[PDB]
């Protein structure tokens, strides 16, 4: 959205109350662990191969 | 190369189909909860029943 704002030299913009605000932010941080049985996936229940 | 010679054409289709004839093999009584090498008109492998 535009603003349209000017400039002056001499004039200062200054506040006059305050107020408290909380905010969130969500970081990952792990994911799942795997272990990967390289027999019984290409093999299994087989000794031929 | 020229006399007669008789020609006999079989036909089959395996392992994907109810089927109605087999080999010479005798049957063996059935054993479940437990894993042993079965054989079902042909279909090997290990599991339990
Ligand atoms: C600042 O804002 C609070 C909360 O609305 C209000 O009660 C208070 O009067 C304001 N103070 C001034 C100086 O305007």
């Amino acid at each position: 959205d535009n603003q349209d704002i000017v400039y002056s030299n001499n004039t200062i913009a200054i506040p006059m109350n305050f107020s408290i605000s909380v905010t969130t932010e969500v970081l990952p941080v792990s994911m799942t662990k795997t272990s990967v049985d390289c027999n019984m996936y290409i093999c299994g229940d087989s000794t031929e191969c | 190369g020229f006399q007669p010679y008789r020609v006999v054409v079989l036909s089959f289709e395996l392992l994907n189909a109810p089927a109605t004839v087999c080999g010479p093999k005798q049957s063996t009584e059935l054993v479940k909860n437990k894993c042993v090498n079965f054989n079902f008109n042909g279909l090997t492998g290990t599991g339990v029943l």
